[PDB]
RNA sequence: AAACUUUCAACAACGGAUCUCUUGGUUCUGGCAUCGAUGAAGAACGCAGCGAAAUGCGAUAAGUAAUGUGAAUUGCAGAAUUCCGUGAAUCAUCGAAUCUUUGAACG
RNA sequence: UGAGCCCGGGUCGAACGGCCUCUAGUGCAGAUCUUGGUGGUAGUAGCA
RNA sequence: GAGACCGAUAGCGCACAAGUAGAGUGAUCGAAAGAUGAAAAGCACUUUGAAAAGAGGGUUAAAUAGCACGUGAAAUUGUUGA
């Protein structure tokens, strides 16, 4: 969330005072009063970086390499010790490039 | 052709399904394996 | 003391000499809202009370604000 | 004039004013003293 | 698998259903198998359990315990059992929840609006057999 | 003590009116005996007062009813018997209103309506 | 549970309490004191503690302590008459020995073989 | 030698870290468009056999009518339901009602 | 070599790991760091 | 309806009687806090104790799970051993 840490109203104590420069949240009659915040170190703060939705979640790929793959990938289905080394128990089946009947 | 028994030790020598990496060397799990070590030597599936 | 019972919103915000609610100005129509206090608008937004009448609107709407009684009853 | 406040004691991490009564007042510390230290080695460097 | 966009596969939203459900979904998740004879007599598998039914506990400690359903406390998903009881520190007995899952049902609380439950789920079945077969 | 909803619909003003001043008597009366060992009369009180609730909605009913009847063909109902809908749903405009078209426009629409046709393949 | 777990529970009297409020300080020092002790022998110290006849040494927690001549018994110098904890532990000693009593042991014999004070939450 | 200080171990404490869980959060996508003088949103006082808070309700006050399901609710006490029933339920649905003081708030 | 990895004993109860790629809120002694817990001072000053 | 998201110091301030407790004249500020067990079966009874509680005995697979409750680290502390 954006407003994710935000939520607060802190200020910096100070320079002079013997606690970190942090901003703390204001009141007094309260826990959270006092208490650092605003930070990515601070307990219930911001996070460094905070994720956002515009990351590229997808990759544009070339159409040609796309159908370069899916032929290479066919290849080698029809290459036998290839789905051995993939994990596929294919010893009781014969003719790799295997084909079943249509009408069947 | 494009396929050769180098073609399948190329694609296949890092990883397999019958590959066993461990720090004090790496075995083989195919059946066709007499040593049960990863070499193209010993390598049964792709040796013709 | 400077504030007493404000009647439409219940706090102990009205000056005495001013009668004004410090908090919804209860002699104006309207209640005090400001864009600056998100976290004031949350507290006083709809959804945090009783929800008498709004709360049984959805359900009419549903069945299509139809007036009746189902056939064969009483 | 301005009185010089040290934070230690009852004086140490306090969020306003101490007991002290003037009219201004200014809080120090060692990290105060270092970044006075670093200012005056840039106003030399300066000058 | 799952088709239909009105179906939830979501775990949370399961057991919330689950766990916040009131007395008439916990009723229908509270059904309880029927015995065989009673399967090949009615062809029902499951119904809904009372407070009339004679059960026989199958599953958990007790091993094959026949008895005459008690009490059905639908809050905690449990049922009551007759002399299916255990001793407190007091010696006081009190009942052992059961699942309805875990009994299954060998004598049934016969009603006019249970017949009509057991008339409707053979009359499915048999529709839905009769177009399987033919 | 309890009174069936039904049983209460099958009834004339005075019997209803006579059962409820019975039963809010019968109330008076258990809560003055019930003050000392509220048990099983606080129970019969409770459904007492279930029973009172239940006459007032039959009596009411029967009156708002009779009322409906009465107002059936008069153009002005009493707002406590007009229907709820919403605020702009009352005061959206009626359907015929809503409907109604312009002279001009029916007599286009009369003499070139949208007709139907295919195109082929 | 015990810290002492080598003692057989058909030969020995266990006594135990938790959450008292008395000074932890104060209580492990006369515990401390009357550790190996008779129950008889104990009893009687802690009574005179109680009556300011006898003096519990304080041998860690004894900063600023004033001296009395009392501590020439354990040959220190700084002794003290904690009477709270000298009643917390009369108490437990006299529930020790009541289960003992009631085990069948011989109560003119027994001797504080284990005795132990922990901090309880503040 | 003991006491005191320190180191290692076993046990016992204080503390809530680690692992595991999750009726919660966050982000995205889809269908739909519905507050109020026919008195809204909000604030207040009451209502349960035994209730302080949360929830519901409004002197018909943890609720009524009606419709559907069909034998409960539950911490305790007391009543049920005849079960071959217009009929239990802190049930669901919901088209009729009740709705105290205020609040745009209107002698 | 090392960062680390593996095994034995005790506890514990419900999920977890190796290998090849992918991905990132991915590695702490400091920041008068944040939160929480706990020390010496100390059974001390002190309780008019 | 979902997610190569977060997993109780994280994720909304709120997974809990949270915009609650509380502070401020007021505008406003604003927390902490989840986990027994499959089932309370939440320890009958005896004894000591003024009580709190302890010791026996008991439920449970387990009380090395006792509503100061899953697992139970470090700092710090007590006892015993060297
Ligand atoms: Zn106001």
């Amino acid at each position: 969330s954006e407003k994710a840490g935000h939520q607060t109203s802190a200020e910096s104590w100070g320079t002079g005072r013997a606690v970190a420069r942090i901003p703390r949240v204001s009141g007094g009659g309260t826990h959270r009063a006092g208490q650092g915040a605003f930070g990515n170190m601070c307990r219930s703060g911001r996070m460094f970086a905070p994720t956002k939705i515009w990351r590229k979640w997808h990759v544009k790929i070339n159409q040609g390499q796309k159908r370069f793959a899916t032929a290479s990938a066919l290849a080698a289905s029809a290459v036998a010790p290839l789905l051995m080394a993939r994990g596929h128990q294919v010893s009781t089946v014969p003719e790799v490039p295997l084909v079943v009947d249509s009408a069947a | 052709s494009n396929v050769s028994a180098d073609l399948i030790w190329e694609v296949s020598r890092n990883y397999n399904s019958f590959l066993v990496k461990q720090r004090t060397g790496t075995f083989s799990r195919d059946a066709l394996n007499l040593t049960n070590q990863h070499s193209r030597k010993h390598a049964g599936f792709v040796n013709d | 003391k400077t504030h007493g019972l404000c009647r439409r919103c219940g706090r102990r915000s009205l000056h005495n000499q001013k009668k004004v609610c410090a908090s919804c100005g209860y002699p104006a129509a309207k209640t005090r809202k400001y864009n600056w206090s998100e976290k004031a608008k949350r507290r006083k937004v709809t959804g945090t009370g009783r929800m008498r009448y709004l709360s049984t609107v959805p359900r009419r709407f549903k069945n299509g604000f139809r007036t009746g009684v189902p056939k064969g009853a009483r | 004039q301005v009185k010089v406040v040290k934070a230690t004691g009852a004086n140490r991490g306090i969020k306003g004013r101490p007991k002290g009564v003037k009219g201004r007042y200014k809080m120090v510390d060692g990290r105060m003293k270092k970044e006075m230290r670093a200012l005056k080695r840039l106003a030399k460097k300066k000058r | 698998m799952k088709v239909r966009p009105t179906v939830s596969s979501s775990r949370r939203k399961a057991r919330k259903a689950h766990f916040s459900a009131p007395s008439s979904v916990r009723r229908v998740i509270m059904s309880a198998p029927l015995s065989k004879e009673l399967r090949e007599k009615y062809n029902v598998r499951s119904i809904p359990i009372r407070k009339g039914d004679e059960v026989q506990i199958v599953r958990g400690a007790h091993k094959d315990k026949e008895g005459k359903v008690t009490s059905v406390y639908r809050l905690k998903y449990v049922i009551h059992v007759e002399r299916v009881t255990r001793e407190k520190a007091t010696g006081q007995t009190v009942p052992i929840g059961i699942h309805p899952s875990n009994v299954v049902i060998t004598k049934l609380h016969l009603d006019k609006d249970r017949e009509n439950i057991l008339a409707r789920i053979k009359a499915g079945r048999e529709q839905v057999a009769k177009a399987k077969g033919k | 003590g309890k009174v069936k909803a039904g049983q209460l619909w099958s009834k004339n003003k005075e019997e209803l009116t006579k059962i409820l001043g019975e039963l809010k008597t019968e109330l008076s009366q258990l809560r003055i005996q019930k003050i000392s060992s509220s048990g099983a009369k606080l129970n019969k009180i409770h459904d007492l007062r279930k029973s009172i609730a239940r006459v007032l909605t039959v009596i009411n009913a029967k009156q708002r009813a009779q009322l409906r009847l009465f107002y059936k063909n008069k153009k002005y109902l009493p707002l406590d018997l007009r229907p709820k809908l919403t605020r702009a749903l009352r005061r959206r405009l009626s359907k015929e209103d809503a409907s109604r078209v312009l002279e001009k426009t029916k007599k286009r629409l009369t003499h070139f309506p949208q007709r139907k046709y295919a195109v082929k393949a | 549970r015990y810290a002492a777990t080598e003692i057989a529970p058909t030969k020995s009297a266990r006594a135990r309490g938790s959450y008292l409020r008395v000074s932890f300080k104060n209580t492990r020092e006369t515990a401390q004191a009357i550790n190996g002790w008779k129950l008889q022998r104990a009893l009687t110290f802690l009574q005179n503690v109680i009556d300011k006849k006898e003096a519990v040494p304080m041998r860690r927690y004894a900063g600023s302590t004033g001296r009395t001549a009392q501590g020439k018994q354990w040959g220190v110098s700084r002794a003290r008459w904690p009477v709270k904890s000298a009643q917390f532990l009369i108490g437990l000693l006299k529930n020790a020995e009541a289960n003992a009593d009631a085990k069948g042991l011989d109560t003119g014999n027994l001797i504080i073989k284990h005795i132990q004070v922990n901090q309880a939450p503040k």
